[PDB]
């Protein structure tokens, strides 16, 4: 898996034996919510 | 994108002439570490005699080791600050420090200057024999080496005492993570 | 108040020709002062003359307790400009040269001098016009050199030596100036500036010959020269400034020489000298962090230098007020009190010698306005009222009083016991 | 000082005890008891 | 034209707080009529300057003789007649803020005008009646050349 | 003397304006000022 | 020298024998931190050979 | 050089300050006051004065080399119509000849004797309680004393019916120190 | 790529990619990496050992001679073998002007460079790699299996 490095900070990853986790939705209905709510370009600024 | 493709050109790297000192900044940390040992030696000196004013608001032995604390940490800042101002513009550390990339300046003034002072449950080196830290020292010895001060920089190498030292300073902060996880997962479970 | 309205009518239509006539007729009635004056129009000749005159004058009047105040308000209206100034500094070296009270009058100058350094001016070299230094061309423009750069040059201090220690010595007033003697300090006493050992000797020289040389002068022609003191004072400089200057020597070595420590410090320049490089010693917030010892040989130095020499108080009491004004970083609260009470101590000590009523006033000022410690102010109140006797004198008593009216005067006698309280000063009053 | 900061402090302000390790009052001193340390 | 300010200066100080950078280097220079002072950076690499020198310092509004007015993008291919033939030193940047001593209700005698050539800044802090062909957010031509008098 | 529990009372002086005085002036200003404090290691918090 | 014992009775053959196996193959294990003198006790039982 | 009053005028006119603007000497040279002396009648009075007041700055050397074009200028100034002019040139007159200021300010200044007068009195009213120069806090005893009168103790306020703590801790520190430099 | 190598103080790692000898950045003379790390895996690390241990590698090899790294020594400091490294014609802290692989330019930083002893651990990626799509389930919940 490769992934840009500046969404390493988010997931705390460190490219030395990390392993991720890849889900596949399978609904029209699930892919338009993972597009609309959780893309990485939306979650830059945490509420928290 | 483009960064990258001008470090191409650029270039970084990080090594041994990172480390090293102008031969002027070994004088001057090595007068203060001298320093700070005579004065460890002269504090001792006046609790051998019994001058010590007991601090209002703490025991003679909470005073004495917050007089020795003080003495030490005064000492590891001042070298530090040597080394930092040591340092050229071409430095490596000083580029990955000053850009906040990796590093701070507690890991450049323990590289170049000092290690500092170990703790253990936040207290220097207890006596785990009788009445000293390491059979290499006599009974008795608040000493500033043999509670667990390290006078070494990395680069010199430590010495063996010190070298064990470090490691109890070193096993826990592993203690503490692998007690800490199980210690907050509990929380977050909670909290959710 | 129709004065007043007919300045700023005339300020206002300055084209106005019955304006003009109505301030003509005003200068005629003899209320001239009203017209704008002290640093307002101090650029026309006679105004500027008449309010020099009376400034001087008020300064005269004002003494050794006005030295603070009025000066400044002097300095700043003397100093507004280079002929305003060449004025005032011409006048003083004409009076200068008389000395019936001239003393005052040089002293103003000389304060004059260092505000007008302090502004920016470059001075010094107006100085040395003032003097018969400027007699020897070389030497002046010597002397210009160092106090333009401000800096103890080796050269120029070779330079200048050549001309002492021999039988056609330069006037005193060329190496009286305050500022030499200032500027050489600052650099020599500090822990800063190393000296090769090697022209350093001059140095002392130089110092020992500003200082502790008596020349005689009558109508301001040189008659003789006393030098008893030349061998023992340079001598006491020099041990004073290696054990100074020996920053790696530590406490108990600089302990250990104390009997010849007290000996070189019962000297005028020395005083100075350990004063203010006692003064950069403590400067640094961290030397009490590696000062072991809670009464420290540098308060009873300072003690007594405040004992053995008067003249120098104002300084201490600066130093004292300095160092009292300023809260102690990376210490205890109760370590912190107790250097409060040190520092009380020392203050009373100051008392002791007779300088007593601008530390009262400043004790004052710090109480009811911008309120300190009452503790503090207590036990400062116990020592002093314990350490004097009756009779007062007025004025004494006259700023004793108010500190004593109020703030927890019920606690003031806790454990004393023996001796009465301080209601007995009430009854002298 | 000696506070206990940190995830034990969490965990006693969330576990709801009654017996926290460093119970303390942070009392201020009403009037002219304030200034004065003796007073204190 | 689009001469917005001309005049000579010569170079009374270098960089007095150290030099900060090696390619980049700080001038204090002065004037010697309309008596204006000048901070200005330079490439002390490819243009050497050294202490007591004079230049003929010429701020433009554009290169071009008869003002044309180029919308400012690299085109080396140009054949046009330009300032920058009689000139050694040239940059080219944008000025960012103009300071004064203004009052509430005169105007000001002393005005202060700010210039970024994409990072080398200059200040040129003079009388107000010079500085009126400085307006914030407008592209500046340097055209410095350096004097053998 | 003093109430039950209270083990030990420190005297202290907050040198961070958190818990110091602040007192609005005449004029406007704030104007922090540095009073002391009691730190106690029990709890009364009624008698006290 | 300076007093401080003069009087020992046991002399340190080698003060490099307080390390393990897998620490003894380190080389300057005494310039690094010593968290990472750990993961290589750890990581030198993983290497191949 | 070519209009040099200008030149002087915007280099030297900085009329809201009457101080001496910087590099004052660095204007001037022999030719510079060589073209001032046939211009020194069309400039201003507040350039006259920066120009007059920075003649003193000038280092000796080089006022000696070319003294009599500054006799000439100062000349010059003593026919101005402005009486500061007159003033300074008064008080430069000498600086070519000797160094020193000319202490003959009595001629053509009633004012300047007006000060005198007044001043010399109010210093001899107050000869007593004056206050002494700076300088008297480094030199001796008998130095201050031969210089500007001996060291007067001040009053007596009060009495001192004990030493405060100072004198028996000095004590105590004079014995520690003697008793440590034994080791 | 995504296999796991590891120096000898704790400086763990997975390859990120291979260049071919082409492209790698090269000495004056034909000497091009056989491994690049990262610097920012030093500084917060505190690893010097790492960088000491890749000088000597160097002396080592040109002198033609086993280093010694004992623990506590005194005959060995970093003094010492860079006065050794400058005598065979190197930078005597260990740097070298590499050339940029693609461009050929030089590289306006010179790089630290030297032999270093490295590890190949067991956690390969081949043998991690994983993916499912319905497959077998479980007998008591029907839910997908485990491992
Ligand atoms: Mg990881």
């Amino acid at each position: 898996f490769r992934l840009n490095l500046s969404v390493t900070t988010p997931y705390n990853a460190d490219f030395d034996g990390d392993e991720m986790n890849l889900h596949l939705p399978q609904s029209l209905e699930t892919r338009a919510e993972i597009q609309e709510l959780a893309m990485v370009p939306r979650m830059i600024v945490t509420p928290q | 994108t483009v960064i990258n493709n001008w470090l191409l050109i650029e270039g970084h790297t990080i090594g041994i002439g990172d480390s090293i000192a102008d031969s002027k900044t070994y004088q001057d940390i090595q007068n203060t570490i001298k320093k700070a040992k005579q004065d460890v030696i002269e504090v001792i000196e006046k609790a051998h005699n019994n001058e010590l004013e007991p601090t209002p608001g703490n025991t003679l032995r909470q005073t004495f080791e917050n007089q020795v604390n003080r003495i030490l940490n005064d000492a590891r800042d001042k070298t530090g600050s040597s080394a930092q101002k040591s340092l050229s513009e071409y430095n490596n550390f000083k580029s990955m420090v000053v850009s906040g990339a990796k590093g701070s300046k507690i890991n450049i003034s323990q590289v170049i200057a000092v290690v500092g002072q170990q703790n253990v449950e936040g207290k220097r080196i207890p006596f785990g024999f009788k009445h000293r830290t390491l059979p290499h020292f006599i009974k008795d010895d608040y000493g500033p080496e043999s509670r667990g001060f390290v006078e070494n920089s990395y680069l010199a190498g430590l010495t063996p005492t010190e070298f064990f030292f470090h490691a109890m300073g070193g096993r826990e902060g592993l203690i503490d993570t692998a007690v800490k996880t199980a210690e907050t997962g509990y929380i977050q479970r909670r909290l959710i | 108040t129709w004065r007043d309205l007919f300045y700023k009518l005339a300020e206002a239509h300055p084209d106005c020709l019955m304006l003009n006539f109505t301030v003509k007729l005003i200068s005629d009635a003899g209320y001239q002062g009203e017209i704008t004056s002290v640093s307002t129009a101090c650029q026309q000749l006679e105004v500027f003359s008449r309010v020099l005159r009376t400034s001087l004058a008020t300064i005269l009047d004002g003494g050794e307790e006005n030295l603070e105040k009025n000066l400044p308000e002097f300095a700043k209206m003397v100093c507004h400009g280079e002929h305003t100034y060449l004025f005032a500094q011409a006048m003083m070296s004409v009076l200068a040269q008389e000395e019936q009270g001239g003393s005052a009058v040089r002293r103003i100058a000389q304060e004059v001098q260092r505000f007008a350094q302090e502004k920016g001016h470059d001075a010094s070299q107006i100085t040395l016009a003032l003097g018969t230094a400027a007699s020897y061309p070389r030497a002046c423009q010597a002397l210009g050199a160092m106090l333009s750069k401000g800096a103890l040059n080796p050269a120029d201090i070779t330079v200048l030596f050549k001309m002492f220690t021999s039988m056609d010595p330069p006037p005193v007033e060329l190496i009286r100036v305050p500022a030499f003697l200032d500027l050489f300090m600052q650099s020599l006493f500090k822990p800063g500036a190393r000296i090769n050992q090697d022209h350093k000797h001059k140095y002392i020289h130089i110092l020992a010959y500003a200082a502790s040389v008596v020349e005689t002068w009558k109508k301001n022609k040189r008659v003789s020269i006393n030098k008893d003191e030349l061998k023992s004072t340079s001598k006491a400089v020099e041990t004073v400034h290696n054990l100074c200057c020996n920053e790696n020597k530590g406490a108990s070595e600089l302990v250990a020489e104390l009997s010849t420590l007290y000996q070189c410090i019962r000297f005028p320049v020395v005083a100075m000298g350990v004063l203010k490089w006692v003064d950069w010693t403590v400067s640094e917030p961290r030397y009490f962090q590696l000062q072991t010892d809670h009464t420290p040989v540098h308060l009873a130095l300072l003690d007594e230098i405040s004992t053995c020499h008067q003249l120098l108080h104002p300084q201490v009491l600066q130093l004292l007020v300095k160092l009292f004004e300023t809260e102690h970083s990376q210490l205890d609260v109760m370590e912190q009190l107790e250097l409060k009470k040190t520092l009380l101590d020392r203050m009373v000590h100051l008392l002791s010698r007779g300088y007593v009523l601008p530390v009262v006033s400043y004790i004052r000022k710090c109480l009811e306005k911008l309120d300190t410690d009452i503790s503090l102010i207590r036990y400062f109140v116990t020592e002093v009222l314990d350490v004097i006797a009756p009779p007062y004198t007025s004025d004494f008593v006259q700023l004793f009083l108010p500190i004593l009216e109020n703030d927890s005067i019920a606690g003031t006698i806790k454990t004393e016991g023996e001796h009465d309280p301080v209601t007995e000063f009430i009854a002298h009053c | 000082k000696n506070v206990t900061l940190g995830v034990p402090r969490l965990k006693e302000l969330i576990n709801i005890s009654k017996k926290p390790k460093t119970p303390s009052l942070t009392v201020f001193l009403l009037g002219q008891s304030a200034r004065d340390a003796e007073r204190a | 034209a689009g001469i917005l300010f001309e005049d000579i200066f010569d170079v009374k100080d270098i960089d007095p707080e150290g030099k900060k950078f090696d390619r980049v280097s700080r001038l204090h220079c002065e004037s010697e009529s309309f008596k204006m002072d000048l901070i200005l950076d330079v490439n002390i690499q490819i243009y050497p300057v050294d202490l007591g020198d004079k230049f003929r310092l010429v701020i433009a509004s554009t290169l071009y003789e008869d003002g044309t007015l180029d919308d400012g993008e690299y085109n080396p291919t140009d054949d046009r007649p330009s300032r920058a033939d009689q000139f050694e030193y040239v940059m080219y940047g944008k000025v960012y803020r103009i300071e004064g001593d203004e009052t509430s209700t005169e105007a000001a005698t002393r005005l202060s005008a700010y210039v970024s050539y994409g990072g080398l800044l200059m200040r040129l802090q003079g009388d107000a009646n010079n500085l009126h062909g400085f307006e914030v957010d407008s592209r500046v031509y340097l055209l410095m050349k350096k004097l053998a008098f | 003397q003093g109430i039950e529990q209270i083990s030990k009372v420190y005297m202290h002086l907050p040198q961070t304006d958190n818990k110091k005085k602040i007192i609005i002036t005449e004029d406007g200003e704030f104007k922090a000022l540095q009073e002391w404090i009691l730190e106690t290691d029990g709890v009364s918090l009624m008698r006290v | 020298e300076v007093a401080y014992c003069s009087t020992y009775t046991h002399c340190e053959i080698h003060p490099s024998m307080i390390l393990g196996v897998c620490a003894s193959i380190i080389p300057f294990p005494d310039h690094n931190q010593s968290p990472r003198n750990t993961y290589q006790s750890a990581m030198g039982k993983q290497a191949m050979g | 050089e070519s209009d040099t009053g200008l030149w002087l005028h915007n280099k030297l006119g900085a009329t809201d300050e009457l101080w001496a603007p910087p590099s004052i000497a660095s204007l001037l040279t022999a030719a510079v006051i060589d073209n001032i002396r046939l211009c020194f009648h069309g400039l201003s009075s507040a350039v006259k004065l920066k120009l007059l007041l920075g003649t003193l700055h000038l280092p000796r050397r080089t006022v000696d080399e070319m003294k009599g074009a500054l006799m000439e200028i100062i000349q010059l100034a003593s026919l101005d119509s402005d009486p500061w002019v007159l003033m300074v040139a008064d008080i430069l007159k000498s600086f070519p000849d000797t160094g020193s200021l000319n202490l003959e300010l009595e001629e053509q200044n009633p004012n300047v004797q007006d000060i005198l007068g007044e001043l010399r009195e109010k210093v001899g009213e107050c000869e007593a309680s004056a206050m002494l120069p700076l300088e008297c806090q480094y030199l001796n005893k008998n130095a201050l004393t031969t210089l500007a009168g001996p060291l007067t103790p001040p009053v007596k306020h009060f009495q001192l019916k004990r030493k405060p703590k100072s004198a028996t801790l000095r004590a105590e520190l004079l014995q520690k120190s003697t008793e440590t430099a034994q080791q | 790529i995504g296999d796991k190598f590891a120096s000898r103080h704790g400086q763990k790692g997975t390859c990120g990619i291979q260049y071919r000898q082409e492209d790698m950045p090269f000495t004056c003379e034909g000497i091009t990496p056989d491994i690049i790390i990262n610097p920012h895996a030093i500084p917060s690390r505190m690893t010097i050992g790492h960088l000491i241990e890749c000088l000597q590698g160097k002396v080592s090899a040109n002198k033609g001679e086993i280093g010694d790294a004992t623990p506590f020594n005194d005959a060995v400091n970093v003094q010492k073998i860079s006065n050794l490294l400058s005598d065979y014609g190197y930078h005597l802290r260990g740097n070298e002007v590499l050339y940029n692989g693609f461009t050929g330019r030089k590289i306006t930083s010179q790089i630290f460079i030297g032999p270093t002893y490295y590890q190949r651990l067991k956690h390969m990626v081949d043998d991690k790699i994983h993916s499912r799509a319905r497959g077998p389930i479980q007998i008591l919940n029907r839910q997908p299996m485990e491992g």
